[PDB]
């Protein structure tokens, strides 16, 4: 409790302070972690869901603290798009105009942060007219993420499949991976990394309706299902590592955390195996 | 165990001393000791340690420091006829056998180890016993020796807290 | 799942009837748990009489294994290749009970096979039962049982069935005590790394303080 109940307590001198100081108009690569809550996440994937093969979207609420977007809502706007493209020609605009002041009325406090938008069936990227669309977002209000969720990508694969991005702006000059899995836009934007966060009262109705899947924990393994991606974690903190030693002649505390996340889940799978072994190995001789 | 103790009562009674120089008895047992426990360093280094004159008015560690370069050079056979050689004090008759006997288990260690088939001359000198030995190979150990050709063939023989542990130190 | 068909007619046959109805359930394939039939007024009274010999076949088929029709096989009457592959199967589960790696010895021994070849035939039918599942490692001689059905249970050994969920309770709770150690450690850890830190933070933001004057 309180050091886990933060996040949801929202300040305006901060966010004032933030936004007046504008310390983004300097450093262009600012935004590299975005925080999105539960519920922000659920909606989003039910609202893609919704859609089908269509493609719809919508606005987000949040924050900014230092270096990170921190979403806390998601919106639901009254556009029908077509298979491949969504417009919002003028109903949207109203509904988020109207939903802002409604949302104040309750007690919502946080402002616009950026919009979702769904890419049934082509993966997560920024196309040409998203990057227009999110590159003049961010030249008009500054504090703005995209964020492409793939609904059919989703429920094939069985794991949430979305991404958050941030466009360059017009004019920042400054390899064969990132042509097939992006687009050719591909370096006028690049991607946050995203996090996803629960409140105290959240997890503790998860925690209550967890009553069917714990023969799936008991038998869950670790160690064997992630055995490949640990190996490719491995193997690219080794790289992270000669970054980092190159540096040396903080890359090198990245590195750390990245290869302290590693070994703390590897250990994690391990005790699992140690209980499984006491539960089940240890009785009856 | 005891050992531990008794080592201790050595240490305690070599640490402090009239003038440095202990009783000739007690240097010939810790000397003993040493080789008992193939610590040979020490034990030529406490030979050398002791003074000249001391050193040459006593026969028995004269007696001890020849089975002490017995031990050194590894030469088994003559280990046994070399601690025979002497009459040890009373107070140190029975474990001084023991050593011997220790030194026997080295030789069979150094058999099942570090040999597919031994001449049986070479086992015997190295064990010591002189035909009898070879017997309680076949019969109670359990090897197969065969005739005729004397080639003996010796055959070779509270977490999830440190994992807690582990953790608590790589995510801090 | 067929016992229950043959006790709706045996409640009221006795005698020659109830043996020669015994007989048969011995016989029936499918029919490997014999304890419902066994708890019949009409099967215990044949104890006393001269059918005794036809209770102890029972009493073998429900809770005895192969080797006890050894000693003992001159006295119960003799049994047909389905009643004697029926005993072998029981033997087979019996065994599989107490050891998941089967010995192909121990499984010769006790069934009286001569043949390797014939003992696997028998492991081979009684898997097609499904009694039992599992497979046969011939190079290292072996049944590997994953499986096996639980065989009839009497009034004297339900005390090891308590014994053993007894101990499996005391082994849950061991472990979920000393997963709450180690998470109330974790946390200690952890409030302490976290208080260490800012206890420096504080007195170095103290220090900065008083240094500029």
């Amino acid at each position: 409790a309180q050091s886990i109940d933060e996040i949801y307590k929202y300040d305006k001198k901060q966010q004032q302070e933030i936004l007046a100081a504008k310390p983004w108009t300097k450093d262009h690569h600012y935004f590299k972690y975005c925080k999105i809550s539960a519920l922000a996440l659920l909606k989003m994937v039910m609202h893609a869901r919704s859609g089908g093969n269509l493609a719809v979207m919508g606005l987000m609420l949040g924050k900014v603290d230092g270096e990170t977007m921190i979403i806390m809502d998601s919106f639901a706007l009254p556009v029908e798009g077509t298979e491949t493209r969504v417009n919002a020609q003028a109903a949207a605009y109203e509904y988020m105009a109207a939903y802002i002041e409604n949302a104040k009325q309750v007690g919502r406090l946080e402002n616009a942060i950026g919009w979702y938008h769904s890419h049934p069936g082509y993966g997560c990227w920024l196309s040409g007219i998203n990057v227009s669309t999110q590159m003049l977002n961010q030249q008009f209000q500054e504090p703005f993420v995209a964020v492409v969720i793939d609904p059919t990508r989703t429920i094939s694969a069985g794991k949430v499949n979305l991404g958050a991005f941030r466009t360059y702006p017009k004019g920042y000059k400054p390899p064969l991976n990132k042509i097939e899995d992006f687009g050719v836009h591909c370096k006028q934007y690049y991607a946050l990394e995203v996090s996803y966060f629960k409140s105290s009262l959240d997890r503790k109705l998860l925690e209550l309706l967890w009553n069917k899947y714990w023969v799936n924990t008991l038998s869950s393994s670790s160690l064997l299902t992630n055995a490949d991606y640990t190996t490719g974690q491995v193997f690219d903190l080794s790289e992270k590592l000669e970054q980092s030693e190159a540096q040396l002649g903080d890359k090198l505390a990245k590195a750390t955390r990245d290869s302290c996340k590693t070994t703390i889940e590897a250990i994690h799978g391990l005790m699992s195996q140690v209980i499984k072994d006491k539960l089940f190995n240890q009785i009856n001789i | 165990f005891s050992f531990k103790k008794l080592l201790d009562q050595c240490e305690n009674q070599e640490l402090e001393a009239p003038g440095g120089i202990a009783t000739p008895p007690v240097y010939g047992q810790l000397l003993a000791l040493y080789l008992l426990h193939n610590d040979m360093n020490n034990a030529r280094y406490l030979w050398k340690r002791i003074p000249p004159a001391i050193k040459s008015a006593n026969s028995e560690l004269g007696g001890i420091w020849s089975v002490g370069q017995r031990i050194w050079q590894r030469d088994f056979p003559g280990i046994y006829t070399t601690i025979n050689a002497h009459q040890w004090s009373e107070t140190v008759q029975p474990i001084m056998e023991a050593l011997r006997d220790a030194t026997r288990r080295r030789a069979f260690a150094l058999v099942s180890q570090a040999y597919t088939s031994i001449i049986a001359d070479d086992f015997a000198a190295f064990v010591g016993l002189p035909v009898e030995e070879a017997v309680k190979g076949i019969l109670e150990q359990g090897w197969q020796a065969d005739s005729t050709t004397r080639m003996v063939l010796p055959r070779k023989p509270q977490q999830l807290a440190r994992l807690t542990d582990y953790v608590a130190f790589l995510e801090n | 799942n067929l016992l229950e068909q043959f006790i709706l007619l045996a409640k009221g046959t006795s005698g020659s009837a109830l043996t020669a109805l015994i007989s048969q359930v011995l016989e029936a394939p499918g029919v490997y748990v014999f304890g419902e039939l066994l708890e019949l007024a009409n099967v215990q009274e044949l104890a006393e009489g001269a059918n005794a010999a036809y209770l102890q076949l029972l009493n073998l088929f429900a809770y005895g294994t192969y080797p006890d029709y050894i000693a003992n096989k001159e006295s119960l009457p003799e049994l047909s290749t389905a009643q004697q592959n029926k005993l072998k199967h029981l033997t087979i589960v019996s065994l599989a009970s107490r050891m998941k790696c089967i010995p192909y010895s121990v499984l010769l021994k006790d069934l009286e096979m001569r043949n390797l070849r014939e003992l696997e035939d028998l492991i081979i039918e009684a898997v097609y039962t499904d009694i039992i599942q599992g497979k046969l490692d011939q190079r290292n001689q072996l049944l590997e049982v994953d499986f096996c059905i639980g065989r009839d249970i009497r009034k004297k050994d339900i005390n090891n069935i308590v014994k053993t969920l007894h101990e499996w309770c005391d082994g849950c709770e061991a472990v979920l005590l000393g997963i709450e150690q180690q998470v109330l450690r974790a946390n200690q850890y952890k409030e302490n790394h976290n208080r260490t830190q800012q206890q420096v933070e504080a007195e170095v933001t103290n220090i900065k303080k008083t240094l500029k004057a």
